[PDB]
């Protein structure tokens, strides 16, 4: 009898938070709707901006005339000579520098392979190794690497 | 493992410079006609400052975001723990009527 | 030792394959740039074949969207299920020890 | 933002189009090595888990066989003594079966 009460007892305090985590799970899911919203309303904002710039500039972009086109080009030769150190990286000779990065890109890819092939090699025999360990857990309970 | 994990930031980068300068290959035709001109910033003012209200927005919709998935967490974990009570008031209830 | 050397070749040839393998999967999008490719070589007014890209972008992420949304829920309702059995299996250990 | 920002200049059109181009040759080189003109970006990523469980089978194999080169250490002495000790248990038998 005492037993039974006691259980009733732990019942009650479970219903109790239940009720408690259920009315913390419905304020988080009415705070998750809400957000749900207002993420769709920021994005719907940012979508009519950038239409409505689209818009006002059709006529302004249109006519480019290839004669603002070679600025990129200037930022690329730019970006590619703070990126590369070559600051007399010229378009005439940027095409030895295109084939030297190029060899010196294969090579760093056949170490890497190099490299893998003994870190794939090393990480197997860990991982046996982890097997082991795993088993005499199992079979025998906690122990050292050495004891293994 | 460390070797390789360094070996890789190398290869990247490697990589990121060997695409440069094929780009800058590709672009020495624009580079060739480099001479051109035209006519710019006409109606620079309006779409400028329409830019920066986009940006406003933008990063008002990046906010946005980040507390929208947040709030998808801390709602999951809610549902978790809900979930747990409702397994043990379960079990706890079953014992008892087993008793 | 010559199986082993032999061996070590044929990893290299594995790990070479599984390389350019993956590069592939990393220029995955690239492959749909074919449309970018062409659109470039329009050379001239090409708004509405950047608005048809945009507007098939749009199709294609709404899809994406719907089904990491039924994936979440798929992956919550395993997450509750979970956490449930862990619950139940925490008060019938319980009641073991105590029994 | 390109449709937005058309003063962009198609430059991200312009890298978009190196990028197709970078990944068609990337694809090329595959097929070469892979040795599979029968490929596709969307159906390679079953070829790419298939020699990624060839890779992992031939590095399981490099695997026990850099435990059997490094236990290959021991001397002749080892091999000999064991080899006669089965000899002496059992009677004559060969090394590969011993």
């Amino acid at each position: 009898q005492e037993k039974i009460d006691r259980y009733q007892v732990d019942l009650e305090e479970l219903s109790y938070r239940l009720e408690e985590q259920t009315d913390v799970v419905e304020e988080a899911g009415e705070l998750q709707a809400e957000y749900e919203a207002r993420t769709e309303a920021t994005e719907q904002e940012v979508d009519e901006l950038k239409s409505q710039l689209a818009d006002y500039q059709q006529a302004l972009d249109v006519q480019q005339t290839r004669a603002i086109q070679y600025q990129q080009a200037l930022q690329a030769l730019e970006r590619a000579r703070e990126l590369c150190r070559l600051p007399d990286l010229s378009v005439d000779n940027a095409e030895e520098w295109l084939e030297t990065f190029q060899a010196k890109e294969q090579q760093a890819t056949e170490a890497l392979l190099a490299l893998e092939q003994k870190l794939s090699v090393a990480d197997a025999a860990h991982n046996q190794f982890e097997q082991a360990y795993q088993l005499v857990k199992n079979i025998v309970g906690e122990t050292s690497r050495s004891e293994a | 493992q460390q070797d390789y994990e360094t070996a890789k930031h190398s290869q990247h980068q490697a990589k990121q410079q060997a695409f440069a300068l094929v780009e800058i290959v590709q672009r020495r035709v624009h580079f060739s006609y480099s001479d051109s001109a035209g006519m710019l910033s006409e109606n620079a003012d309006l779409n400028d400052k329409l830019r920066q209200r986009l940006e406003h927005a933008e990063s008002d919709r990046s906010r946005a975001r980040e507390q929208l998935r947040q709030q998808q967490a801390q709602y999951s974990q809610f549902n978790q723990v809900l979930a747990s009570l409702k397994s043990s008031y379960e079990t706890k209830q079953d014992m008892l009527k087993e008793l």
